[PDB]
RNA sequence: GAGCGUGCGGUUU
RNA sequence: GGGCCACGGAAACCGCGCGCGGUGAUCAAUGAGCCGCGUUCGCUCCCGUGGCCCACAA
């Protein structure tokens, strides 16, 4: 059930007289729409037939923008979660397209196996498993190493076996099942495949298909009803809730914006166990996101120390302008 | 029940639709699948529409009652897409169909058509 | 496609009722999109109704 | 340019 | 100098697949076969050019 995302996470206070000012910055739910689009992540269900890169074409010229990205690649017949990050969004999707996925599968065997067989030898492929990339490939065709965070059989229906499975990025799903046909001796292929979650992004109601998308923008652009397609865009932090975060005061917030690395100084709040060289989420006091930045000190040293870089700041998503210049 | 179906039919009524598509089939002329009854209706051909009530998903005959409204053309609703299919003369399930000539059901047509405005 | 899931339960299966919760399945992938739409008008007046809006 | 992410693979320049 | 931001680091045709329009099938009507037309996202490094800042939070 368990991806490393997963991972509980307690928030430590360094100073607890900060405040911070109603009129800085926009949170997210004070966005106006327009706004709120240009910092947007849509949690899109992929319909199967059309290629991820067709469907975020398809996005773009519907809604009118001037740019987009999808996270991992889904196959022309895989649907589920596709993260489509707008605009000046866009880069968040770097913290997605490393996070784990999973997906509900349907495996065809070629021959006949007891369903105790299926289970025991399915459960053995937890852990890393050595692949190369198939022939339709955006990626190198080398040997590499991967991780499967769990296997959990479903259903089986004589040769049909329906499973979920959790898995590093970058693990390939067809091949997988292969290796579990050789290992059944009989061989198998892979008849369905959907994926579930990626990071952050699950099958919730955040969740939305094209037709809503579509339907919900024009009940904004010609009905002039601005709730439903709000709540199909989800604001840029949601790509961030799986990552380690530090809160910072209201004077170190432009600072960042502006390149400044941040120093301990700065810091309202951090989480617990963050380590060295970690990826985190630079937050406000209000939960915007700043930036995206990697620890130069353990939770722990930013708690108990005074001066000093904490965070070496090195992709910033939040404009200029939102806060002043108080340095 | 699914939201695109707009009106509860008896079972009578019901059984009524699916012996008129049974008899304009050979002694007049339907339409049958989805994109052929719904050029039907746009091409202002049909006479009666005939929709499944188990389409999942529903998007794909969600359209026809606001198309047929639009058109001026009765709809109606029949349980089982299988069974709609059999009595279109195919061996697999149809979605919804159009009655584009009658032929040997004008009556029962119009007579379906009539109650279906009561239940409108 | 056989891959369905619960509208209630959450739960994936190949069958047509629920073995967790007891409802009706439906099948587990969003209906075909073309960016063309050629209904769109017309799916949305059904959804405007559906929606209360 | 070198890589990544389950999808791309060609032919000119 | 450094950090950050932006822009650039190929175009035009072709195929597979997928779609639309047309026609509509000896178990794919939730669309066979055929015709015509459509149709492919970004990110990270790095390098180049330009912009903003140099900010231990005061
Ligand atoms: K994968």
């Amino acid at each position: 059930r368990i991806l490393p995302a997963d991972i509980k996470r307690e928030v430590l206070i360094k100073d607890e007289n900060a405040e911070t000012n109603p009129d800085w910055g926009f949170p997210p739910e004070k966005r106006p729409i327009e706004m709120h689009i240009q910092f947007g992540v849509i949690n899109l269900d992929k319909p199967p037939g059309p290629t991820s890169h067709e469907v975020v074409a398809w996005i773009k010229k519907i809604l009118n923008l001037e740019k987009a990205g999808h996270g991992g690649t889904l196959d022309p017949k895989v649907s589920g979660v596709l993260p489509v990050a707008l605009e000046k969004a866009t880069r968040v999707v770097q913290a997605l397209l490393p996070a784990g996925k999973e997906y509900v599968a349907l495996m065809h065997l070629h021959g006949d196996v007891p369903e105790d067989k299926i289970i025991q030898v399915m459960k053995e492929f937890e852990g890393e498993i050595i692949q190369r990339p198939p022939l339709r490939s955006a990626v190198k065709r080398r040997l590499r190493t991967r991780k499967v965070y769990y296997i959990e059989v479903l259903e089986i229906e004589g040769r049909d076996v329906l499973f979920r499975v959790g898995v590093e990025a970058g693990t390939y799903i067809r091949s997988l099942i292969h290796h579990i046909g050789l290992a059944l001796g009989v061989g198998a292929h892979m008849s369905e495949l959907r994926r579930t979650r990626s990071g952050p992004f699950k099958e919730d109601e955040t969740l939305i298909t094209l037709h809503d998308l579509v339907d919900y923008y024009y009940f904004w652009k010609e009905d002039g009803i601005e709730e439903y397609f709000r709540k199909a865009i989800q604001p840029m932090e949601k790509a961030v809730e799986h990552l380690p975060k530090v809160w910072i005061k209201d004077s170190a917030v432009a600072a960042v914006t502006h390149g400044a690395d941040l120093a301990v100084p700065g810091i309202a709040k951090l989480h617990a166990g963050i380590k060295r060289g970690d990826l985190v989420a630079i937050m406000t006091l209000k939960d915007e996101l700043v930036a995206l930045g990697k620890a130069m000190m353990t939770s722990q040293e930013m708690l108990e120390k005074t001066k000093g870089i904490a965070v070496d700041v090195e992709k910033v998503f939040m404009p200029r302008d939102w806060y002043p210049k108080l340095w | 029940k699914p939201s695109y179906v707009k009106f509860e039919v008896p079972k009578e009524l019901a059984e009524k639709a699916l012996q008129a598509v049974e008899i304009a089939r050979d002694t007049g002329k339907i339409r049958k699948g989805t994109n052929e009854t719904t050029k039907a209706v746009e091409r202002g051909q049909a006479k009666l529409v005939i929709i499944a009530e188990d389409v999942d998903p529903e998007e794909i005959v969600a359209h026809l009652p606001p198309l047929c409204e639009e058109k001026e053309i009765p709809y109606i609703y029949v349980p089982s897409k299988k069974e709609l299919g059999a009595a279109a003369g195919i061996e697999v399930a149809a979605a919804s169909v159009a009655i584009i000539e009658p032929g040997k059901a004008r009556d029962l047509v119009e007579e379906i058509a009539m109650k279906v405005k009561e239940l409108m | 496609f056989r891959i369905r899931k619960c509208p209630k339960c959450g739960r994936y299966t190949l069958k047509e009722v629920c073995p967790v919760c007891g409802e009706k399945t439906k099948v587990a992938h969003p209906p075909r999109f073309s960016p063309e739409d050629p209904y769109g008008e017309y799916r949305r007046r059904w959804k405007r109704e559906v929606l209360g809006i």
